[PDB]
RNA sequence: AGAGUGUAGCUUAAAAGCACCCAACUUACACUUAGGAGAUUCAAUUGACGCUCUGA
């Protein structure tokens, strides 16, 4: 008898995982892909923030999915007060978020507040952006 | 909190050296930024 | 991660069908407390960024403590216990000291599971268990 | 029953000052700096001061130190504006200005016909409008300043109880962008207290477990 | 004696006689020589209240005195097969180098015929 | 018009040749077979074209078995890294449990 | 092809509004590609300007000394972040279960504040904050005791009001 | 005042296994490799400290 009592003993796909907004009704938006803006005009504390960001989230199970980077500025002294001439150049860099609740949201958001280091500026917001 | 992320290397291979310098905004306020050339100020218009 | 979890599994009931049916104190942790914090300083940490470990000392701590765990292993997996005693396990609790004479010396020692030469096992072993009524049996 | 509607809020300002670094963190950044010294390469600095350096000490047998103190005496010249608004007053608890590396609370007084309760600030909420513009219309009112200042939550952070009829406590958060806090010698008694300060500045278990809800730091 | 000389598909090969496992865990590392079927002769662990007292270190400690008990119980031949990153390990060198020179040579000779 | 041409192969005649609880000669081919049905057990070979033959003079038995594969098996590896954490996969083997001791000590000689 | 499938059906037919359609498409490939920002590359990358002048300042060494202490400060240091941070995995810990509670009590108290609760306010769309500072301070780029960094109206013009 | 009790984070673990932390690779994460850290609330199943509860 070819099936059995034991039919399906091994079925290695239904397990494994295969191949906008949140929209979430009345808890309401369980916030979705946001995009939290590391800038600095320093690179290796820019750096080590989403070190910290990421290591976080992946604590707090919280899904995230990218950790790019935006590419750099090129401003010298802006000329604006003999004139002066020095290249400061800022570093961006993106970290992407994907699961976030109503009831996380403001505490997770605290975290990244205190914690957060000497002249570097997040911003969160939505998706429509490309290097 | 605000020492949690304050304390790393460069990790990257080749660069330059990077010197403490104390850059200093619109608003007043002074940074410990990293950049070549070691002026200890750098000043913004 | 996984091949730890997949070995538990090979030890499992099983209700299918498996290979394995074809083929199948207190003063005690205290003074071990200090003695863990005393030895952290003398290895200056410093023989740690290549220490020995004399093993001489550490094979009479061995057959006082966890010798005769050990020994019972050996005595089953040797298949004494189900030629000797048909089944019917035990642990032996006076550690056997048992050799027999190279000459003058050395002493060929034999172990739970040793091989030694019948050149070397003409002449009866020199015994010693340093235990106290026994009867000695081969 | 018969419940006591009641609603607040909490203020926090931010450190706009990182915290004073400890004797472990002073050293880490020593060694760290060294260590990236070592692993340097290709100073734009050093290659002006090593070997242009080599042809000037045997031009004279056959740029480096005149651009120094230049960068020394703007970092002389610029007395650094200070850190320092503490040991000054020492005593006007009530500033936006006196502490710089930790977050605040703001706390008031009302004496009460019942009790004489020390508040950290309330509200009352009516029939018709949420919980949520409960916290939003009492920095307007209650203390009379201009504190556009973000609030973070609709879901609070803090449910303390007291029953005789029942009453009831809704903590919320919130943060500052910028402060007028209009006439601050103002007699109502107000003040901005640290998690350290409010040890002697609270009595009751009403209030002395809100520290649940503050990034303790 | 027959060697299980199947399984050409799965990790590890269970054609032995006698194999040197190890449990690299938090807190310890253990040592074990099994038979095909699974009884273990021997073993050397850290928890042993023994070997508690005198990491890499705490490795090749063990490779000292788990060689000293082959010698001691008659295992004379090995194999060892482990995954390619722990092969590669600083602290598995440090074990091989006290087992091959602390007496056994993990190797297994061949199961004769004719 | 017919635009389709070519499925004129015949079948491959693969399949199990040796059911569970024969007795199988050592060399004798239990199954053949294509994208793996069997895996190899105890004392069970195999072949280029995934083929199983059996190693020693036995009794061939099917088990089900727990499946971990080899480490340099790079695009199974990755099989089990997605995995969730309660998760097995578990294949099926052909093994054969063999019958004959493989010797005896005689007597040769009186000397 | 969505790029060139406006073009040419305005190019087959060409009344005159076809004509500013397909010419205003062309700023506007040069406008979607300044609009969606694979023009820029990373300053990651290395220039090869670094490549050859790494030996300029090679040396170091190395004193048992030095290693002693550079073993015991990262220990030092794995202890301090340690604790550190379970005293910030705690805070968020006690924090939630200060949230958790808080909002059990008023679901099962009231059900108008129950659905209010849960939903939030969309300020935290556009929220963008700035770090801490080494200096906060009272004023500035210096006022005038001597010193400034501002940009000083005196003819006025920073800009073309003052 | 009444109560449930009680192994570091967790554990039909009994001084264990997991988690966790810092490095080194990785844009980072992950992996791996080198390390790091810890508990039976205390006295003879009792008695007595720590919390969480039911109080005013
Ligand atoms: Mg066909
Ligand atoms: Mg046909």
């Amino acid at each position: 008898y070819k099936t059995k009592p034991t039919h399906g003993i091994g079925k290695y796909k239904h397990l494994i995982k295969a191949e906008v907004r949140a929209i979430n009704l009345g808890t309401d938006y369980e916030y979705g892909v946001l995009n939290i803006h590391l800038t600095a005009y320093d690179m290796t504390l820019a750096e080590s923030y989403a070190q910290y960001v990421h290591n976080l989230c992946n604590s707090l199970s919280i899904k995230v999915e990218e950790s790019y980077a935006m590419p750099t500025k090129t401003i010298e002294v802006l000329q604006l007060q003999m004139l002066l001439d020095s290249v400061l150049t800022t570093h961006e860099r993106v970290v992407q978020i994907s699961g976030l609740s109503a009831t996380f949201a403001e505490i997770f958001l605290e975290i990244i507040q205190s914690s957060l280091p000497e002249g570097v500026r997040l911003s969160v917001k939505e998706h429509t952006e490309e290097d | 909190d605000s020492s949690r992320a304050s304390l790393t290397r460069v990790h990257r291979q080749a660069y330059a050296r990077l010197y403490p310098v104390l850059l200093v905004k619109q608003d007043g306020s002074t940074i410990h930024i990293r950049y070549r050339e070691p002026r200890r100020m750098l000043a913004m218009p | 991660r996984y091949r730890r979890r997949a070995e538990q599994e090979a030890q499992a009931p099983h209700w299918w069908r498996t290979y394995r049916e074809y083929f199948g104190r207190t003063q005690q942790l205290l003074e071990r407390k200090q003695a863990i914090q005393e030895l952290r300083a003398n290895v200056e940490e410093r023989a740690a960024r290549t220490a020995s470990v004399p093993l001489d000392a550490v094979r009479a701590e061995w057959e006082r403590t966890c010798g005769p765990y050990h020994k019972q292993r050996l005595a089953e997996y040797y298949g004494l216990y189900r030629d000797l005693f048909h089944g019917a396990t035990f642990v032996p609790r006076v550690p056997l000291h048992v050799a027999y004479a190279v000459g003058e010396d050395d002493l060929m020692p034999v172990y739970c599971g040793n091989e030694v030469t019948p050149t070397e096992a003409a002449q009866a072993p020199e015994v010693t268990y340093e235990a106290e009524l026994w009867t000695l049996l081969l | 029953s018969p419940w006591r509607l009641l609603g607040a809020l909490c203020l926090q300002r931010p450190p706009v000052v990182s915290k004073p670094l400890t004797p472990l963190q002073e050293e880490m950044a020593s060694l760290l700096q060294q260590i990236e010294i070592e692993r340097s390469l290709y100073s734009d600095h050093e290659l002006r001061a090593l070997d242009e350096n080599q042809r000037l000490a045997k031009k004279k047998a056959d740029l480096a130190q005149d651009l120094e103190d230049m960068w020394e005496q703007k970092f002389l010249q610029f007395k650094l504006g200070a850190r320092i608004t503490e040991a000054d007053e020492k005593n006007d608890r009530t500033s936006l200005n006196r502490k710089l590396d930790r977050n605040l609370v703001l706390l008031v007084r009302e004496k009460f016909g019942d009790q004489d309760v020390w508040i950290l600030p309330q509200a009352e909420w009516q029939p018709g409008e949420t919980l949520r513009g409960t916290a939003e219309r009492t920095l307007a009112t209650l203390s009379e300043n201009n504190m556009e200042a973000k609030f973070l939550g609709n879901a609070p952070c803090g449910h303390y109880t007291f029953k005789f009829l029942g009453a009831k406590v809704f903590f919320f958060k919130a943060l500052l962008l910028t402060g007028d806090f209009s006439q601050a010698g103002n007699k109502g008694h107000h003040v901005w207290v640290t998690k350290d300060e409010l040890g002697d500045y609270l009595k009751p278990k009403y209030l002395a477990q809100v520290r649940r809800f503050v990034s303790d730091l | 004696a027959r060697k299980e000389r199947g399984w050409r598909t799965v990790f590890p090969s269970r054609e032995f006689w006698h194999r040197l496992r190890v449990i690299r865990t938090q807190h310890h590392v253990e040592a074990l020589v099994e038979h095909q079927n699974g009884k273990v002769v021997v073993s050397a662990s850290t928890r042993e209240w023994a070997i508690k007292k005198h990491n890499v270190v705490a490795c090749e400690s063990i490779g000292r005195v788990l060689a000293q008990r082959c010698l001691e119980a008659g295992i004379n031949f090995m194999v060892y097969q482990p995954t390619p990153w722990e092969a590669a390990s600083d602290s598995m060198k440090r074990l091989q180098s006290a087992m091959t020179e602390g007496g056994v040579v993990l190797r297994e000779p061949q199961r004769i015929y004719e | 018009s017919s635009k389709n041409l070519g499925g004129k192969s015949s079948g491959r005649r693969q399949g199990i040749k040796k059911m569970e609880g024969h007795y199988v000669h050592a060399g004798n081919i239990i199954a053949t077979q294509r994208h793996f049905r069997w895996h190899p057990g105890a004392h069970v070979g195999v072949g280029k074209n995934k083929c199983l033959y059996a190693l020693e003079e036995g009794i061939v038995r099917y088990t089900k078995e727990v499946y971990v594969p080899h480490p340099r098996n790079t695009e199974a590896v990755d099989l089990i890294t997605r995995l969730p954490k309660g998760a097995v996969l578990y294949k099926t083997f052909v093994h054969v449990v063999p019958a004959k001791p493989e010797g005896t000590f005689k007597l040769v000689a009186m000397l | 092809p969505m790029r060139s499938e406006p073009l040419r059906k305005k190019k087959k037919v060409d009344p005159k509004k076809d004509q500013e359609a397909k010419e205003r498409l062309k700023r506007k490939i040069r406008k979607l590609e300044k609009a969606t920002q694979l023009i820029p590359i990373e300053d990651f990358i290395t220039p090869l300007k670094f490549l050859d002048k790494a030996r300029e300042r090679p040396q170091v060494e190395l004193t048992f000394e030095e290693t002693e202490r550079r073993a015991l400060l990262l220990k030092k240091w794995s202890l301090y972040k340690q604790q550190e941070r379970k005293m910030e995995r705690d805070t968020i810990r006690a924090m939630l279960e200060a949230q958790q509670e808080a909002l059990e009590e008023l679901q099962l108290e009231s059900p108008k504040l129950h659905a209010e609760a849960i939903k939030r306010d969309p300020n935290l769309f556009p929220f963008e904050k700035e770090g801490p500072h080494y200096t906060p301070p009272i004023p500035n780029y210096q006022p005038p005791e001597g010193r400034y960094n501002d940009i000083t109206k005196v003819y006025t013009q920073v800009e073309f009001k003052r």
